[PDB]
């Protein structure tokens, strides 16, 4: 049986359209890879990436809850938040792995692996130490921001374009706070404040036909302000770190 | 006489810091033969989009409204905020006859 490939939605994402004031909300199910990292209970707190059928690309800082994985349960394929949609698929944390060299990312894998259906699909992972050139347009996603009347408990989007590093490490922008195993996607001089992504969410960037998951959302740091553009890990950098994991657990 | 919806909402120009000024009016909320007490995101913003056409000045220019931006709300007397439903439907209470508020903005762009 054929499967879906990574990172092509079957519903085209509305792709909100830049410096928009409170984003939008997405079409649903246009992220595909977008999840949902929750307690046993049921709570959320963190976001996620599916890269995988059994692997979910997230933030380390979100492991700091518990250390064992059966106290996490992963959400995939939803759009609103609490009502979860009937085919969503919720699937217990086997296993957990931190990135040694600079422990911003970690890797859980699934107790089982998540069905690939036309709405959970993960999303494409970039070639090794690929740096996304400047002014790269992107998109973070998440329930990172409780919206009105119209778009409470929905998955919201926001389009931020990439700021170079050395740009954004200037002194009146991040000043120096940003290393190279990091990106800057932003508005600098003006712009509007974009919190939607949930720490460990996505941060994803178009090329040709697929959507290239490009950055994770950094503890604490992703929200994209004026001046001060949100700070998402490098996904490039950790890919082969990433391909060893799975391949080794 | 009848519940009925006070909207005093803002534009604000897509991709852009700039608000616009709207005019804010009045809806009345009834049974069916003036909207029903369960709103249709479409139908509000349409409302609001006829409204616009219809006071433009010689200085505000035609814009069309496109959605409602994240920090509209629908609330009553008691501040309780409503949410819309899986079909941006906004279901409010039938009694008391009472009055409800929309406000916050709304995302519209230059019609050109």
């Amino acid at each position: 049986a054929p499967s879906f490939d990574c990172g092509k939605p079957q519903v085209e994402p509305k792709k909100c359209p830049g410096r928009v004031v409170g984003g939008c909300v997405a079409h649903p199910h246009s992220w595909p890879w977008q999840v949902s990292l929750r307690t046993r209970f049921g709570m959320h707190f963190c976001g996620g990436t599916l890269i995988s059928p059994e692997w979910v690309l997230t933030a380390a800082h979100c492991l700091e809850k518990s250390p064992r994985p059966s106290s996490y349960k992963v959400i995939l394929g939803a759009h609103q938040e609490v009502n979860l949609e009937p085919h969503v698929q919720e699937i217990e944390v086997s296993r957990l792995f931190l990135e040694p060299t600079r422990k911003d990312i970690a890797l859980l894998k699934l107790s089982s692996p998540a069905v690939i259906t036309d709405k959970v699909i993960p999303a494409c992972l970039p070639s090794p130490n690929y740096v996304v050139a400047d002014r790269t347009e992107c998109f973070i996603t998440g329930w990172g921001e409780t919206q009105g009347t119209f778009g409470a408990g929905l998955l919201k989007e926001a389009q931020l374009p990439v700021i170079e590093n050395k740009v954004c490490n200037r002194y009146e922008f991040l000043n120096g706070r940003v290393q190279s195993t990091e990106l800057c996607a932003g508005h600098l001089a003006g712009g509007t404040d974009s919190c939607q992504g949930d720490a460990g969410g996505p941060l994803v960037c178009f090329e040709k036909d697929k959507y290239i998951l490009q950055g994770v959302t950094s503890w604490g740091l992703g929200c994209a302000r004026p001046n001060k553009p949100g700070v998402y890990v490098r996904v490039s950098r950790f890919v082969t770190w990433i391909e060893g994991v799975m391949r080794n657990n | 006489n009848n519940s009925q919806l006070v909207v005093s909402v803002a534009g604000t120009v897509e991709g852009t810091n700039q608000d616009i000024s709207l005019k804010f009016f009045e809806i009345d909320l009834t049974s069916r033969p003036a909207m029903p007490h369960k709103l249709e995101k479409a139908d509000l913003l349409k409302a609001i989009q006829e409204q616009l056409i219809a006071n433009v000045h010689s200085n505000d220019d035609y814009f069309e409204v496109i959605d409602f931006a994240s920090d509209a709300t629908i609330t009553d007397r008691n501040g309780k905020v409503y949410f819309a439903d899986k079909d941006g439907s906004v279901t409010l209470p039938t009694q008391p006859v009472q009055e409800f508020l929309l406000s916050g903005h709304v995302r519209v762009r230059p019609y050109k």
